[PDB]
RNA sequence: GGGCACCACC
RNA sequence: AGCGUGUGCCUACCCUACGCCGGCAGGCGCGGGUAACCCGUUGAACCCCAUUCGUGAUGGGGAUCGGGGAUUGCAAUUAUUCCCCAUGAACGAGGAAUUCCCAGUAAGUGCGGGUCAUAAGCUUGCGUUGAUUAAGUCCCUGCCC
């Protein structure tokens, strides 16, 4: 028994809503206590630049932005069954970490 | 001996000491999160990379 | 019916306790307050000559409002609006040396006491004499 | 042409001032300054006295503006 | 309020003349040399009311405001006040006045010409000194 | 009318170290004396110490030429012939007692001072 | 001869 | 208040709380943060309440210069930047001509990012205070049918 917690960071959140509901439910089915997910707010990094190579013509700008989303879950239970719902988890675009406070 | 003169200016600050990280330019260089890029190679790449333009 | 510091008007406040901080006559005094000014981005010295002791109650006034803070948020507290020539204003803060030896003058008096977490607050003396302040002033208020 | 004001009373200047500004029915320093030919600070000075003394009544206190009002 | 039987309109102070109907802080910064942080700290220094005219001032007083003035390093005034620290030909500390003032800077002003240093060239030229452009600003007073 | 450096003549300046010069020094030779000289420096100074001794009693001393513009002037090159690079040629100072404390760069114009000729045709 | 625009006007 | 940044492949260079020393720029210690966790409840400036000044190129304005002190750097002179005394220029609202703007807008006021060893009178964003005028036309300018 051990209190672990599982982070979640995504740039979409459709894959990343659809991974922490599979793991809610796993997790749910094995009867375990499950708290979250907690989202913390969004990040937003931002570049902006110039549209011309050179310097010439009007001053126009590019505003290019990218968002990064992140969850957590904290579950009371030993290693073993977390390891059991993780493995599953693997999805393309998720970066998840387990964590044993 | 020319071992010695030879590349002796320190070159740990400056202009000198950065340069693009595709084609070694060191004119309008980007060095926001990292990406070490010039603006020109940063608008090339930046789809590939994950910057979307929403607005 | 007991009067706290939040009830009566804040600058009659300061001037109340500047006045008791004075007549009480215990508070330290730098040898250097009549010839330096408060920050960088003042032009001239202070008008009052007995500006220390407000500025004590003034010190003492916030860390009861919010207890915790040390010299950086004291200097952050009175820093001001710099005006530079033909440039444009910043912002600017005050003076460190005046912070710190208004917080010891203070802690001179057993006032104020260091906190546990860092920075100072006030000993419950501190907050009597704070309470007691106030209820003069309201009732001075309130008489006339 | 230049403003020559005074900057400390004479006797005329006093006189005036005791004899018909408690009576002007709207008393400012810039109003005294303008009539008496005194300056701004002599006449703050000049007011709070007489505020003092009781012959003026005041209506509104400012850091920007001072009114004060002959007596009923 | 009414005006001392004795009243100096304009007083003379160190080859200066000082306006008797400014206040006493700011009268005194008519002597090249003294502003108003060296005369506050001057008369702060003489124990004087700073609430009253120029003209207002007995003898005594003056004599001892000018004498604080001419020495202030008797007077626990703090070097960093001072603004000739560290004279070169002698190091020093003092506070130079109207003519006084006047004097060194032509001395030291002569000192960079005859040693040929750039800054006494650019002083002689009449040109700019501490590196502004000179391209499109400084016309005035240039044919 | 003896040359007296903030109170202290020639020889005493002689006789002092270099820990007794900073506190005569401004801010700025002082900061550059706290943080060291360099091989170069030293190298200029040896030869201008041999230079020095090898002249003959009553004549001055071989001029040595320097790109160091950035050097400052100490006490014991009083008397020596310095040409120093402009960038285009070595121009020759004697050094005098009161160029204590300045660089050598200040004593040798790097631009020819503008006279200036007629505004041409696209000036309007 | 019409229509539009505070990179036009009122 | 709000938008944001923060210890970096090469790559050296991060954001800073608290205690002491200095009058200030700064210097010493000793901690947190790879961040809704620490700076940070981001005690911002205008604004508000009192004090002094009193139509005087004035305590408006802060250019140009003198002498000192400290930080970044391998190196500061042709002043990198910063601090302290001192000096105290034009300027009293701007000819012909001409720019931008219709609501949280114009303007006022600060704060972040880029550049950045040192670093904003520029730019790109963010808040705070907050209007006058107009709901029309083809006269000027220009573009289309
Ligand atoms: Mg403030
Ligand atoms: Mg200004
Ligand atoms: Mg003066
Ligand atoms: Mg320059
Ligand atoms: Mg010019
Ligand atoms: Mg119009
Ligand atoms: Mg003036
Ligand atoms: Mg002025
Ligand atoms: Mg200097
Ligand atoms: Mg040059
Ligand atoms: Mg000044
Ligand atoms: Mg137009
Ligand atoms: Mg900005
Ligand atoms: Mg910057
Ligand atoms: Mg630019
Ligand atoms: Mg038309
Ligand atoms: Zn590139």
């Amino acid at each position: 028994i051990h209190r672990i917690r599982i982070t979640l960071t995504s740039r979409n959140v459709k894959s990343l809503e659809k991974v922490c509901a599979d793991l809610i439910r796993g997790a749910k089915e094995k009867n375990l206590k499950v708290k979250g997910p907690v989202r913390m707010p969004t990040k937003t990094l931002r570049i902006t630049t110039r549209k011309t190579p050179c310097g010439e013509g009007s001053k126009t700008w590019d505003r290019f932005q990218m968002r990064i989303h992140k969850r957590l879950i904290d579950l009371h239970s030993p290693s073993e069954i977390v390891k059991q719902i993780t493995s599953i988890s693997i999805e393309p675009g998720v970066e998840v970490e387990v964590t044993i406070a | 001996g020319h071992q010695q003169l030879y590349w002796s200016h320190p070159r740990k600050f400056g202009q000198g000491s950065r340069s693009c990280r595709v084609c070694s330019n060191r004119h309008g260089l980007i060095r926001k999160y990292g990406l070490n890029m010039c603006r020109q190679c940063f608008r090339q790449y930046a789809k590939d990379i994950g910057f979307i333009k929403l607005d | 019916p007991g009067v706290t510091v939040k009830d009566v008007n804040q600058q009659e406040f300061v001037r109340a306790l500047a006045a008791f901080l004075k007549k009480s006559g215990k508070l330290k005094v730098p040898e250097w307050v009549d010839t330096v000014k408060l920050a960088k981005h003042k032009e001239l010295a202070p008008y009052d000559e007995n500006w220390f002791y407000t500025r004590a109650a003034s010190t003492a006034r916030h860390l009861y409002l919010r207890g915790g803070a040390g010299v950086g948020s004291m200097t952050k507290i009175y820093g001001g609006r710099q005006r530079n020539g033909v440039m444009p204003s910043h912002f600017s803060r005050g003076s460190k040396s005046v912070a710190r030896r208004v917080l010891q003058a203070l802690e001179g008096l057993k006032m104020v006491e260091k906190d546990q977490d860092g920075g100072r607050k006030l000993t419950p003396q501190g907050q009597r004499d704070l309470d007691r302040i106030a209820g003069q002033v309201a009732a001075a208020n309130k008489k006339h | 042409d230049k403003l020559n004001n005074l900057v400390l009373f004479d006797k005329a200047t006093y006189d005036k001032l005791c004899k018909e500004v408690p009576n002007y029915k709207l008393i400012t320093p810039a109003v005294v300054s303008e009539r008496l030919k005194i300056r701004g600070s002599l006449a703050r000075a000049a007011l709070q006295e007489l505020l003092s003394k009781g012959l003026i009544k005041l209506v509104s206190k400012h850091r920007a503006q001072v009114i004060y009002t002959r007596n009923t | 309020l009414v005006i001392p039987e004795k009243f100096q309109h304009i007083l003379r102070v160190l080859n200066t003349n000082i306006d008797g109907r400014r206040k006493i802080a700011f009268a005194i910064t008519a002597i090249k040399g003294v502003g108003r942080r060296y005369a506050h700290v001057v008369l702060r220094k003489a124990d004087i009311d700073l609430t009253k005219r120029a003209g207002e001032l007995t003898e005594d007083e003056v004599e001892r405001v000018i004498t604080i003035m001419q020495n202030p390093r008797q007077y626990k005034i703090p070097d960093w006040f001072l603004n000739r620290q560290k004279d070169v030909k002698d190091g020093k500390y003092s506070q130079v006045l109207a003519n006084g003032l006047d004097n060194k800077l032509r001395e030291d002003l002569e000192r960079l010409k005859k040693i040929r240093a750039h800054r006494g060239l650019r002083h002689f030229w009449g040109l700019r000194v501490r590196g502004q452009h000179t391209k499109t600003t400084g016309r005035r007073g240039r044919t | 009318r003896k040359f007296t450096y903030r109170g202290v003549d020639l020889d005493q300046l002689l006789d002092m170290s270099y820990e007794q010069l900073m506190q005569l020094y401004s801010a700025r030779q002082r900061r550059r004396l706290n943080r060291g000289l360099r091989r170069k420096q030293h190298s200029l100074l040896k030869r201008l110490r041999k230079a020095k001794k090898e002249a003959p009693p009553m004549e001055k001393p071989e001029v040595v030429k320097t790109h160091l513009r950035d050097m400052i002037i100490l006490p014991e090159m009083v008397g020596s012939m310095v040409g120093v690079y402009n960038g285009k040629t070595f121009n020759q100072v004697e050094i005098k007692p009161e160029m204590i404390g300045h660089y050598l760069g200040e004593f040798s114009i790097t631009y020819k001072p503008v006279k200036h000729g007629r505004p041409g045709i696209g000036a309007t």
